[PDB]
RNA sequence: AUUAAACCUUGUACCUUUUGCAUAAUGAACUAACUAGAAAACUUCUAACUAAAAGAAUUACAGCUAGAAACCCCGAAACCAAAC
RNA sequence: AACGAGCUUGGUGAUAGCUGGUUACCCAAAAAAUGAAUUUAAGUUCAAUUUUAAACUUGCUAAAAAAACAAAAUCAAAAAGUAAGUUUAGAUUAUAGCCAAAAGAGGGCUCUUCUGGAACGGAAAAAACCUUUAAUAGUGAAUAAUUAACAACUUAACCAUUGUAGGCCUAAAAGCAGCCACCAAUAAAGAAAGCGUUCAAGCUCAACAUAAAAUCAAAAUUCCAUAAUUUA
RNA sequence: CUCUUAUCUUUAAUCAGUGAAAUUGACCUUUCAGUGAAGAGGCUGAAAUAUAAUAAUAAGACGAGAAGACCCUAUGGAGCUUA
RNA sequence: UCGGAGAAAAUCCUCCGAAUGAUUAUAACCUAGACUUACAAGUCAAAGUAAAAAUAUCUUUGACCCAGAUAUUUUGAUCAACGGACCAAGUUACCCUAGGGAUUCCUAUUUAAGAGUUCAUAUCGACAAUUAGGGACCUCGUUGGAUCAGGACAUCCCAAUGGUGUAGAAGCUAUUAAUGGUUCGUUUGCAACGAUUAAAGUCCUACGUGAUCUGAGUUCAGACCGGAGCAAUCCAGGUCGGUUUCUAUCUAUUUACGAUUUCUCCCAGUACGAAAGGACAAGAGAAAUAGAGCCACCUUACAAAUAAGCGCUCUCAACUUAAUUUAUGAAUAAAAUCUAAAUAAAAUAUAUACGUACACCCUCUAACCUAGAGAAGGUUA
């Protein structure tokens, strides 16, 4: 139940994806010192930091894609715009 | 068979999901001809590492003190 | 003979079914749309000329209710009538109301109503109508106008004496 | 016989309306999918099965990123209808070597540089 | 599962086969004991010594020597020889 | 004391391509029932698959033009998404499928080609349809498929006279046996539309007048959940 | 036989003594309709339903036993006859 | 076995040929790379060398072993079951073992040319309609009876009705209804026949039903004919003879009902009808069968005080409903209309509202009993 109405909001559609209820900390010593990272939460923060790095990596690869065929037009233009030596006529050249 | 109120809307959300899909297909951010080449070298690296891996295989190192070690279940309090 | 479909298949026809438009209120329901100009048949203009010409030409017109007697018996009034010179006149009731809503004779559009015979001549023979009214008894007599003046049958007996 | 299937390529050219419908700019197009499995391969022909493992949408309901550009739409057509395709965004720019570790990526299809889990306040 | 043995809920015995299917068809009253995979030509692994290895006869253009590693049980109608 | 050929011992642990059986745990991989030959189709050998180990390098999906065809596969530049592939050494088992959906060919079966399937959920029970990436402990959660579905609408008042029983074999056929053309009067009426016909007279419809409305609709044991039309 | 009956004996049944056989996966062993291989005590859906003996019936448990019947197979036999 | 051709890469799919010869300029050796192919076998070929001074041109098949012929080189298969055993046929019902199996015209609707003197639909009815139901060649593919029946209605009789080419009476056709009933013989492989009946229905229930019984076949061991075969033997050809047993473990079952039909009489020889002929309904009496009982008589027994039928007696009501027919009455202006309008009625077979029966509350040493297997039950001055 909710699902839809939690995509609305711009939350996870099942209570237990992203959000405070799962990823805060469940618990801390009564001293005041923090409890050790959850297993669960140390791995969803390695899966989330690899899909952030695959994000950069692919973005950097189509932008310097294109970048390298910008570049290699600029030469197939200059290429078509050459000559050398000289041009006679007439009856001699 | 007449067929369900509830089974004839699940698959109009269905379609309505992949009509969707067919416009997020309708707008490539590079042409054909951009796209060549701008990959290569990740490739070239990935199939370097397959094969260094395969090529690779050999037996493992004998020791010693593992053949030796063998003896310390005779190991006793004097 | 029918095969099966999948159920897959009968799926996709379900939801493909036509639906048509629905208006929000119904043609009937709503005002009525204006009638389009009439086109008058060859019917009403040239019996309208009629009921014209029978008013100018007849300076006496007389109205008796139709009787509903055979044509048979309608003959020998025609002929009985002829004799004396007096014609027959029959039309269709709902053209005459034009005219006679706007014409000299005004007032007698209630006896023009239902089935109706009309007493037609150049002369006043209204006498005579009586005799030849008593050569049928149960045929009556509405009224009119004689010689362009109108009165009941009462009056047209007074006047005929 | 079922045989691999040929889209005509006018199912691919929107119309002026589907951009006011699902709000997407036919310049400046997007740069990268967010690519979800939502039905099963079992039951679909071995070529469909074949692009899912290719893909990366081997578990369903978790999400892949893929680059927009034609070769890998041409795989996503072959498997359109077992698959939801929703463009990235980034509100706050890409990630960062030091925002690398704080992001998250919302259902809404915004990948945000910095999680807090408090009050927006 | 339950406070509660039974009530409530879930649940088409086993083996063998049949097409991968059992409401099929075989087999089983139950207990105890007995009751069915065995060989080294090539290959692999572990060592000795090495252009040589092997305690005679054999192999050898890195080989040769040794070790370890393997291939079921019950059942016909019959046939033949000699006796009764 | 069961002779188409006695009985006992031995050959003999006869042989059986046939039936039956073949004893601990755990992990991993896995064909297909295809092609070929066979006194071969109840079997076997080879190919093909599968598999273990090893060597080193491209494989899979896709694949423009372009040829080959006639006017969706074969081939496979570049790329891209991806991680398999080739070769050497060793090795069995297998070589009868089943059902659904497409395309054909013999004519519902019977074959050939292509795709999918083997729930612990659903379709009532349900190998084969649909939802379903493995395996776990938890008195958490979001979902998938999901046998149910919401009888029928120009024709209503009145009248029917006459040229003429009109040419015609027809006894006779006069609107209406027959055949013939197919105009007259009448404000209003067919040289007649269905009836009736010894034949005709005869029953109405259309004529005139007055008269109101307005295309199809989703058998045999004993009934078999109970029920229910509206709360967003 | 129409059309069966009566009586007596054997058997039966109760009591006393002795005491087998085929058979048997386990059973806490129901009816109806559906499903399914012509097929259901055990599956689906309805229904019925304190527990146990004794004596009877034979619809079902493809009821239990035989060296039965029919057809096909084996590079299994055997008897007989020949050209 | 192989080759050619269509379907087109399937087929018991449809055709033509070959186990070739002719033709000759005679057509070597050697050798890259390929085709085809399980294996075996089968194809194409550059370069080089050598003969000559263009290839052979038409367009296929048989392995190994083993035998031949020669001066090295050659030849041997309807081995056609064509991957080829060096060389072997029948028959078995006298049989055995190992297994695998099985056990077109109806009928109902739609249409309606023609039949019906006239007249489509009283009764029928071409051409058709219905996803409407049911039943290579010559040869040949379990069911009777007995016992007891359960069920369907697509009704044979009994009952209620519409129509008629229904005067009456006989008939024909339709609707509703499953109520109880639906015989005894002759012929004997069933197919007709005789005599009756109110009628002698059509079907489902693994021939409904062989652990209830029984006949024939399936069908054999014996034996004959007729035919086939040299014979042994054979025949989906005749005939005669010919042995399957079961003690019930489980489920299921084992103690009441309120009736059906025919005939005679009366109505009445009336109604109807020219006559001939000839009825309804209402009423009365008889039988038959079925069910339930009984023993005064009769009859048969125990040559018992009882049991039996061949003897005797008793059997009934319908709240509510289908086809159909009336009354009032709107939609629909009627002195219309039986109403899947509101209404009032009549009208099959069914059945259980409604009655009969049962109810009681339990002494029992024992004896006796018209009660009974046991137990239970009844009686006791
Ligand atoms: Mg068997
Ligand atoms: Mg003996
Ligand atoms: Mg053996
Ligand atoms: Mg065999
Ligand atoms: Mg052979
Ligand atoms: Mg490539
Ligand atoms: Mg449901
Ligand atoms: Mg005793
Ligand atoms: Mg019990
Ligand atoms: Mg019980
Ligand atoms: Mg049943
Ligand atoms: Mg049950
Ligand atoms: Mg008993
Ligand atoms: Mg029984
Ligand atoms: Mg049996
Ligand atoms: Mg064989
Ligand atoms: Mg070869
Ligand atoms: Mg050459
Ligand atoms: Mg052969
Ligand atoms: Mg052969
Ligand atoms: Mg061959
Ligand atoms: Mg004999
Ligand atoms: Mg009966
Ligand atoms: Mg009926
Ligand atoms: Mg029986
Ligand atoms: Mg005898
Ligand atoms: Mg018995
Ligand atoms: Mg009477």
């Amino acid at each position: 139940a909710g699902g839809q109405w939690r995509l609305q909001q711009g939350l996870a559609a099942n209570p237990s994806g992203y959000g405070p209820l799962t990823e805060l900390p469940d618990w801390s010593f009564a001293d005041g010192r923090p409890a050790p990272p959850m297993k669960g939460q140390l791995r969803r923060k390695a899966q989330r930091e690899k899909l952030a790095r695959r994000v950069v990596l692919l973005t950097q690869e189509m932008d310097a894609g294109i970048q390298a065929w910008k570049l290699r037009q600029q030469k197939l233009q200059e290429e078509r715009k050459k000559e050398h030596d000289l041009k006679p006529k007439g009856t001699l050249l | 068979r007449t067929v369900s109120f509830q089974a004839k809307e699940s698959m109009i959300r269905r379609l309505e999901v992949e009509a969707e899909n067919h416009y997020w297909l309708s707008m490539p951010y590079m042409t054909a001809e951009q796209e060549c080449g701008h990959a290569a070298e990740r490739r070239a690296q990935a199939f370097e590492a397959i094969k260094a891996a395969a090529t690779s295989k050999f037996p493992k190192h004998r020791y010693i003190a593992d053949q030796l070690d063998h003896l310390n279940i005779s190991k006793k309090w004097s | 003979h029918w095969r099966v479909m999948h159920f897959q298949r009968q799926k996709l026809m379900a939801i493909t079914e036509y639906i048509p438009p629905k208006p929000a209120i119904n043609p009937r329901c709503l005002p009525p749309p204006p009638k389009p100009p009439k086109e008058e048949s060859g019917l009403v203009r040239l019996l309208r000329q009629d009921i014209v010409a029978v008013f100018r030409d007849n300076r006496m017109i007389a109205v008796c209710q139709n009787v509903a007697l055979s044509a048979e018996d309608k003959l020998l009034l025609r002929h009985q009538l002829r004799k004396h010179k007096i014609f027959i006149k029959v039309f269709p009731s709902q053209v005459l109301k034009p005219f006679l809503e706007n014409s000299k004779y005004r007032n007698l559009l209630p006896l023009f109503v239902g089935h109706n015979l009309l007493l037609v001549s150049e002369e006043p023979k209204v006498k005579e109508m009586v005799r030849v009214l008593k050569s049928v008894p149960f045929l009556p007599l509405l009224g009119g106008c004689v010689d362009d003046t109108i009165l009941s049958r009462q009056g047209l007996v007074d006047y005929a004496k | 016989k079922f045989t691999k299937s040929r889209i005509p390529d006018k199912v691919f050219q929107p119309k002026p309306e589907d951009h006011e419908k699902y709000g997407g700019d036919p310049q400046n197009p997007h740069k990268l999918h967010i690519v979800t499995r939502i039905r099963s391969t079992k039951r679909r022909p071995y070529w469909e099965k074949d692009t899912i493992k290719m893909l990366g949408l081997q578990k369903a309901h978790s999400p892949q990123i893929h680059k927009n550009i034609p070769s890998v739409n041409a795989k996503l057509k072959v498997v359109k209808h077992l698959i939801r395709i929703q463009p990235l965004k980034l509100p706050q720019g890409l990630p960062t070597e030091e925002t690398m570790s704080s992001t998250c990526l919302k259902s809404t299809g915004e990948l945000v540089v910095q999680w807090h889990l408090k009050p927006v306040e």
